[PDB]
């Protein structure tokens, strides 16, 4: 029913997750009801073989902050089948964050949420700091992006 | 090739490529364009509330953004020291970049 | 049918990528 | 490899980039295009050490390790006043305030 969900193809597809970011990465699998499920994390510069399936949807996040990362230069990874026996690579990288978002990341990394509103900054930035990245926000945006260019 | 001048609140002058400075939506909006006022060339912007230690960091962000956007090269982290983080956030929010 | 979720192979070893 | 620089004199900072294999003298040609003073009237420094015009930027220490887009290398610039060269002088940037208490561990 949710458009962004894995399909139960039951068709094995071997993938290699390759973390080419400086972040500890959390692979996130969107299950058949479109709910996110975590898998074990990947240290920077580490690769790992995974047994996945045709049509299964994956996202990748900073394991500690949930910032979004790219996989093969886009936000969603969906394997097809292994071509002539070769593993499918999912190359995970850092996006070029806006300077504002990167600043929000660094301030969130240094200040407890309960203290955001004690910071002496333009007050619109309080809600910006509190609007933490998260998978469901991105799923909403990605879904309406999909229907928008679908029409 | 073409450069623009960005002036900090404490009077430092930063000379940066125009393409790089157009990374900021605010700067782009204050500089002449090919459509808007090409004859009336505006090559300079003054920042009354952004000091030189922040504006220099912003210029470094322009360079990073242009270098690593739509590129094959592996992307490194943009580093931000704690002591500058809040002012840099205010400047990024003001400058729309 | 049963749903089949992704899984990590038991003989898998992390490596430098 | 491109190298990324801040060429500084007094309260002027030029942000520019160049090839690691390009020469110091070619960088003076860049500065001349910008500030309209000839390479003759230009002295470029790394820290207090004057650079040799004939050497490449990479030879002089500007590399992927030291001259990054997000953390560019500083090159000092001194002009010729009259028939004589001014002393190299780079005015400091402003300073951040003390770190707030809620930002320490």
């Amino acid at each position: 029913r949710p458009v962004l969900r894995s399909v139960n193809s039951r068709e094995p597809s071997q993938v290699i997750f390759c973390n080419r970011s400086p972040r500890v990465v959390l692979p996130v699998w969107l299950n058949f009801d479109g709910e996110p499920q975590p898998y074990p994390t990947l240290p920077p510069g580490t690769g790992r073989r995974i047994h996945s399936y045709r049509g299964h949807l994956w996202l990748f996040r900073d394991a500690g902050t949930h910032d979004g990362l790219l996989v093969n230069q886009t936000e969603l990874f969906v394997p097809s089948l292994n071509v002539d026996g070769q593993p499918i690579f999912a190359n995970i990288t850092l996006p070029v964050y806006t300077l504002k978002e990167r600043c929000l990341q660094v301030v969130r990394s240094l200040v407890k949420p309960e203290n955001y509103r004690r910071l002496d900054i333009v007050r619109s930035l309080y809600e910006d700091l509190e609007d933490h990245p998260n998978v469901q926000k991105d799923l909403e945006r990605l879904t309406q992006e999909r229907i928008a260019h679908q029409r | 090739s073409m450069y623009v001048k960005l002036i900090s609140s404490d009077g430092h002058e930063f000379i940066v490529k125009r393409e790089h400075a157009l990374t900021s939506g605010t700067i782009k909006a204050m500089l002449s364009g090919p459509g808007q006022f090409a004859e009336n060339e505006t090559n300079e912007v003054n920042f009354r509330e952004i000091p030189s230690h922040v504006l220099s960091k912003v210029c470094m962000y322009f360079t990073y953004k242009v270098r690593y956007t739509n590129s094959s090269t592996e992307i490194p982290e943009f580093p931000i020291a704690p002591e500058i983080a809040l002012e840099l956030l205010m400047a990024a929010n003001f400058l729309d970049c | 049918l049963e749903t089949l979720a992704p899984y990590i192979p038991m003989d898998g070893e992390d490596f430098q990528c | 490899m491109d190298v990324f620089l801040m060429i500084r004199r007094h309260k002027t900072t030029i942000f520019t980039d160049a090839k690691e294999s390009s020469t110091v003298f070619e960088l003076k040609r860049i500065v001349e295009g910008i500030l309209k003073r000839p390479p003759d009237e230009q002295r470029l420094y790394k820290d207090d050490q004057l650079l040799d015009d004939g050497k490449t930027l990479g030879e002089c220490g500007f590399t992927s390790q030291t001259a990054r887009p997000q953390a560019p290398a500083t090159v000092g610039l001194a002009f010729r006043a009259d028939d004589t060269f001014e002393a190299l002088c780079i005015e400091p940037f402003s300073s951040p305030p003390e770190l707030p208490d809620v930002m320490k561990p």
